[PDB]
């Protein structure tokens, strides 16, 4: 039979106080009495965390704006587990639509870039700041902040600056909030890092390729926001899920060729002009690298020391060299088979040419 | 009279340092049938003169029938042995 | 710049096994195609080798024509099947 | 008539213990020999050494039955996988049944005394 | 605007040079093969430049047409392995490729001229310098061309190389089919 | 230069739209064989649909397979298109009233036709597995059997007229279109098209791989809009080759004795006049033989390999040689050996 393999016991309890007990051994049809929100499903780890959640019965509900995106995320339950709702952070309402009913509440917004409707301010402060003052309207019994890895309320970045001041505000409104930090996550279809060392004809750096970073498998995250969720003695504390080896970009650039058997393309020229080729690519429509971003590249991981780790989770994180194998053979040419010869005395009892 | 002598010269030269196919040796052989093709054209016109655009039409036919003869002689290597190795003639 | 000169730069710029007759029909395209691409210039100065080019390029096609014929009755571009259905007689040893 | 297929052999329930010791020796030489065959033709994500390990678990498994008839049984079951293995005629997903340890840990709890299957309702 | 089209006969030059290095060097011969078809073409624009574009479309429609169609025919069907160019294996005949360039383009310059001392042999073929005067007479009455040309002489004076070439093109049919195809029955 | 550019592009706004049109013409015509209709719904009685069809690929996604060529599955498309279209320059619409104007027009349709077969050749080198490319092999065998017997039919009628010149090979058909003394030739000619353009009863490959898993056109985007519409020119650019060769061109009813009836002198409007009649007899011909494309793509069954290399070279391929002996014979058993003008 299946199992409850997130929960410790059947019947729980929220701090709202709602009872909520567990029916089924753990599948499809099993439902864990839970109702939550995730708030970027539709993206990178929200996707993996929603199929973590839904799997189990846990009922989501997932704004979105896009209804075409969505649509891969309806497959991760049952019927009735996975809803959604058309929302948007000009309009209240709608948020506490999607979080009136819930035990937890997750918020993974936040571009890498900006936007002529949404700067980095009105993104990463003022929608944590609408949707914490819902949560606390509402007093939901939990809350999860992601907040970016080296984040710091003042900081040569714009990005991180903002992510500070988001962690702040939602800490200074809802005092029991879950905050973590994910370092540089990696995995299948990723934004920034192996599809693009991958992909990309040519990489740059402002610097050299030296910004140091301890990156982590985006599953992982997934299974520590599933650990913080049911976990309740993670209310007011803070998390940095950084991961145990510490990778300079070039080190995962030469790990990349090596798997992928093809010279990956570097450049490293400098940084005015990099800054000024990201400013002018900002007009097109789709995204590319900004100008805040190549500020990051000088930016290596300070790791806060006083928050908690993966293995106050119990989880044993992975590691990079390991598992490009796996996110890397697709791109892997493979051009042919090695060392033909002791083949031609085999080749010739064969008929090569019918008559 | 240059571009055909030049065609030539390098083409034999890629067929003698060809360390690597055949294929190669087959299209050096066809590169330096055109520049004597060209070479002779030109000097046709300069005299203007039949018999050199004679000799050019009889050198296409010739070298098709050449590399038909010489696809079914590696067709023939092809069929005893399987393989076309990079050093095997 | 011509019309033509104009358009002629536009467009452009805005493990295995085989049966023998499917190398054979390559190998024999080239010469066919040769014999017909010599004929233009007997079509094209047919008059003035009026009578003698004529037989000339007769006597050419009949040498060809039994070249065809050697290729017709080998059978050269046939396929040929092995699993052949069986055609013996049944015969039981008394 | 109807002709066998790549890898067949005919179904033959030998009479003694010591002959289906060699088929069966036979049949996990060729497991072995064909593991890289598994990996290359199966997009798989771990060792081939992992592989063999699997491979050596399955015949532990049923390496402590005496009785002739169903050693027979289950020699011409895995002559049937390996047939249904070297030919690409599973996909991934009924290959990767035999490697769930390979896959991500599920979860954090995973019960192995008493109190927890109770506090869970599984004891 | 009227020395904008001088040097396309250099430019076609500098092509050809290019498209034979890319043969050399290329990976995969069917890339090589391409190049060929580069070259080919780029030798049809050099016909058509210097007045024959008949034999441009001759060679288009032969060159092209069959024998590289049968090019990548063969390499489309065989297994032609290969060696991609390198240093360890090809650099060694750098001295003598040198010398041997040197060698047989003066050799094939010098070749064309009578003069009896050797250096004006070749400074004689360097003397491209000066224009051809190009007067109109009013003799030809006929509409002849170089294909009718070929044609009158073809099958007039020379009838005896046609019905050889009739012969060379047998060849091309049955040696072929003698190699190929087996006839055990 | 202007006019020329305006020349241009009527030119190829009338022969793309042409192309365009020509795919809704085949579906409605088709249907209607079928006893059904339609497209008839995406325009005003689906005048529309080819656009959209078009649309739809040029905001699809350009994905390229991951042991593919991606240079080659993008240009080999776009050269095929090119080398199609070029074609067209030599085609007349009236006594002069062509782009090229060359005197060598018909060897440049024979060599552009020759180029034309690279298009399949590279297909089945985007793909790096083994079948694919013996699948292009049968499709190009077929190409390469089947341009001998077009070619030796330019041939044949070459002989009555010795010269390269398609508008003189026209303004020889006043006398007689050459589809009444070669009849035959018309069918032989008609069934040689429709095997170049790969087009049923001969569409063995693209059948063939539609039922593996490849070897056959597996595009998408752009390049897919671009070989459908160089099937489509190549089409009508075949059915020219018909057209000036055997069924007069743009050649209709003596209208002498009706302009002279009507106009009395040589105005810009006679002028207008006789170009719309000389290029609608040229159309309306085109017309007839798309519809014949159509007309046997509904009725007759499909070819095999085998079946198929057996027609050409061992019954047309004797039919000509023999043709090409009884032609110049009856030219000279009458002493009427055409001059070079
Ligand atoms: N991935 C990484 O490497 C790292 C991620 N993080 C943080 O973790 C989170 C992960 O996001 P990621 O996994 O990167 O994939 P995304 O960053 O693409 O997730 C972005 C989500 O936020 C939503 N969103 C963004 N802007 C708005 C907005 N203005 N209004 C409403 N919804 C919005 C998007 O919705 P839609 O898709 O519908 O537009 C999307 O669902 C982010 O908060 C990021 O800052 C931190 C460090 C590293
Ligand atoms: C373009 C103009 C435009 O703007 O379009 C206007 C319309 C709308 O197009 P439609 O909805 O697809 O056709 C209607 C299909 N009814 C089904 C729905 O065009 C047309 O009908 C055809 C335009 C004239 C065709 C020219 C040939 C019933």
């Amino acid at each position: 039979m299946n199992s409850f393999e997130n929960l410790a016991q059947d019947v729980n309890i929220t701090r709202s106080g709602k009872t909520l007990i567990a029916k089924g051994t753990g599948g499809r049809s099993s439902r864990t009495g839970y109702t939550a929100t995730v708030f970027g499903a539709n993206g990178f780890l929200g996707s993996y965390l929603t199929a973590k959640l839904a799997k189990h019965g846990t009922t989501v509900v997932v704004p979105y704006r896009e209804e075409m995106a969505k649509r891969h995320l309806k497959v991760t339950g049952d019927l009735g587990v996975v809803n959604f709702l058309e929302m948007d952070l000009r309009n209240l309402e709608s948020i506490d639509e999607a979080v009136r009913h819930s035990d937890i509440v997750v918020n993974l917004i936040g571009r890498e870039y900006e936007t002529k409707n949404f700067n980095y301010y009105d993104v990463h402060v003022e929608g944590a700041r609408r949707i914490a003052e819902a949560v606390k309207k509402h007093n939901i019994a939990r809350y999860i902040h992601v907040s970016a890895f080296n984040a710091e309320i003042d900081s040569p970045s714009e990005f991180n600056h903002t992510k500070g001041l988001g962690e702040q505000v939602t800490k200074d409104i809802v005092p029991w909030a879950t905050i973590v930090r994910p370092a540089p996550m990696f995995g299948r279809e990723d934004k920034w890092f192996l599809d693009r060392m991958a992909r990309s004809p040519c990489l740059v750096s402002a610097n050299k390729f030296q910004e140091t970073s301890n990156p982590v498998h985006v599953i992982d995250v997934a299974a520590a926001l599933e650990r913080i969720c049911f976990d309740d003695s993670t209310v007011a504390q803070t998390f940095e899920l950084y991961g145990p080896q510490k990778f300079t970009q070039k080190q995962i650039i030469d790990m990349v060729s090596e798997t992928l058997r093809k010279e990956v393309r570097h450049i490293e020229l400098p940084k005015a002009l990099y800054q000024a080729y990201t400013k002018a690519t900002q007009a097109i429509w789709w995204p590319t690298y900004s100008p805040d971003q190549v500020e990051r590249q000088f930016l290596s991981q300070k790791i806060d020391p006083s928050a908690k780790t993966f293995n106050d989770l119990d989880l044993t994180p992975m590691e990079l060299p390991d598992l490009m194998f796996k996110l890397i053979r697709p791109y892997r040419v493979n051009t042919f088979q090695h060392d033909v010869s002791q083949l031609e005395n085999k080749e010739k009892t064969f008929v090569h040419i019918l008559d | 009279m240059f571009i055909g002598t030049i065609i030539l010269v390098l083409s034999f030269l890629g067929f003698v340092f060809n360390r690597r196919n055949i294929i190669l040796a087959f299209i050096c052989l066809e590169t330096m049938l055109l520049g004597i093709n060209l070479i002779l054209l030109r000097n046709s016109v300069l005299f203007d003169d039949i018999s050199g655009s004679l000799f050019a039409i009889v050198i296409i036919i010739l070298a098709g029938v050449e590399s038909a003869i010489g696809l079914s002689l590696l067709v023939s290597y092809y069929r005893l042995r399987g393989v076309i190795n990079s050093y095997g003639i | 710049m011509n019309t033509f000169i104009i358009f002629i730069i536009l467009i452009p710029i805005v493990r295995l096994a085989f049966n023998a007759a499917f190398i054979l029909v390559a190998i024999l395209f080239l010469p066919f195609d040769l014999e017909i691409s010599t004929l233009l210039p007997y079509v094209m100065s047919i008059y003035l080798v009026s009578n003698y080019g004529f037989t000339i390029v007769l006597l050419f096609l009949l040498i060809l024509i039994i070249g065809f014929v050697y290729e017709i009755n080998t059978n050269a571009l046939k396929i040929n099947k092995h699993n052949k259905p069986n055609t013996d007689s049944l015969i039981y040893k008394l | 008539a109807i002709i066998a297929t790549a890898f067949a052999e005919t179904v033959k329930f030998s009479g003694s213990k010591q002959e289906l010791q060699k088929r069966t020796l036979a049949l996990y030489r060729q497991f072995l020999r064909g593991a890289p065959t598994f990996a290359d033709l199966y997009e798989v994500q771990f060792s081939i050494p992992t592989i063999r390990t699997k491979i050596r678990q399955e015949f532990e498994r049923h390496r402590f039955v005496d009785d002739l008839s169903i050693q027979n049984v289950l020699y011409a079951k895995g002559h049937m996988e390996y047939q249904e293995c070297i030919n690409f005629w599973k996909q991934q997903a009924q290959f990767l049944k035999y490697f769930p340890e390979e896959d991500d840990i599920q979860g954090r709890h995973q019960p192995s005394n008493f109190v927890d299957k109770f506090l869970k309702n599984r004891a | 605007m009227m020395y904008l089209t001088y040097y396309f006969i250099e430019i076609t030059i500098f092509l050809a040079i290019l498209c034979t290095i890319f043969i050399i060097s290329a990976k995969n011969p069917m890339v090589s093969i391409l190049y060929m078809i580069a070259l080919f073409v780029i030798a049809a624009m050099y016909l058509y430049l210097i007045g024959l574009g008949i034999f441009s479309l001759l060679y288009i429609m032969i060159y092209i047409g069959a024998i590289a169609v049968l090019f990548l025919f063969i390499i489309t069907l065989l297994d032609i392995n290969s060696t991609e160019l390198s240093v360890k294996s090809n650099i060694r005949d750098l001295p003598l490729v040198l010398i041997s360039l040197i060698v047989l383009t003066i050799s094939g310059l010098m070749i064309y001229s009578n003069d009896s001392i050797l250096i004006n042999k070749l400074l004689e073929a360097f003397g491209n310098d000066y224009n051809t005067i190009i007067t109109q007479d009013w003799f030809n009455i006929e509409n002849t061309t170089l294909l009718t040309t070929i044609g009158n002489v073809l099958l007039t004076n020379n009838a005896f190389i046609l019905l050889v070439l009739a012969i060379v093109l047998l060849l091309g049919i049955i040696g072929p089919i003698s190699i190929t195809m087996k006839h055990k029955e | 230069m202007i006019i020329n550019i305006v020349e241009i592009l009527i030119f190829l706004v009338c022969v793309l739209f042409s192309v365009a049109y020509l795919t809704v013409a085949e579906r409605k015509t088709l249907a209607y064989m079928q006893r059904r209709l339609g497209p008839n719904f995406v325009g005003y009685y689906g005048l529309l649909q080819a656009f959209a069809d078009a649309v739809k690929l040029l905001l699809k996604e350009i994905v390229l397979p991951k042991e593919s060529n991606y240079i080659i599955l993008v240009i080999s498309p776009l050269i095929t298109l090119i080398t199609a279209l070029i074609g067209w320059v030599v085609i007349p619409l009236g006594p002069g009233i062509t782009l090229g104007e060359l005197n060598l027009g018909i060897l440049f349709s024979l060599a552009i036709g020759s180029l034309g077969v690279f298009g399949s050749l590279l297909s089945g080198w985007s793909s790096n597995s083994k079948y694919s490319l013996l699948g292009s092999i049968r499709s190009t065998a077929q190409l390469i059997s089947y341009e001998l017997i077009l070619t030796s039919i330019f041939i044949i009628i070459i002989m009555f007229v010795s010269s390269l010149n398609i508008t003189t090979i026209i303004e020889t058909q006043r006398v007689v279109w050459y589809c009444i003394p070669l009849l035959p030739l018309l069918l032989i000619f008609f069934i040689a098209s429709v095997a170049e353009t790969a087009r049923p009863p001969f569409d063995l490959t693209e059948s063939e791989s539609e039922l593996v898993a490849g070897y056959f056109t597996e595009y998408s985007g752009s390049p897919f809009v671009f070989f459908f519409l160089a099937e489509y020119s190549n089409i009508i650019l075949i059915s020219a080759f018909n057209g000036y060769l055997l069924l007069g061109g743009y050649l209709s009813f003596n209208y002498s004795y009706l302009f002279n009836i009507l106009f009395n002198d040589y105005s810009y409007v006679s002028f207008l006049f006789e170009g719309l009649i000389n290029s609608s007899a040229y159309a309306i011909k085109l017309v007839f033989l798309m519809f014949s494309f159509i007309w046997v793509r509904a009725a007759f069954p499909r070819f095999t390999y085998d079946n198929l290399i057996n027609f050409c070279w061992i019954i047309l391929l004797p039919l000509l040689f023999g043709i090409f002996l009884i032609i110049p014979s009856t030219l000279y058993i009458f002493d009427s050996f055409p001059t070079l003008i």
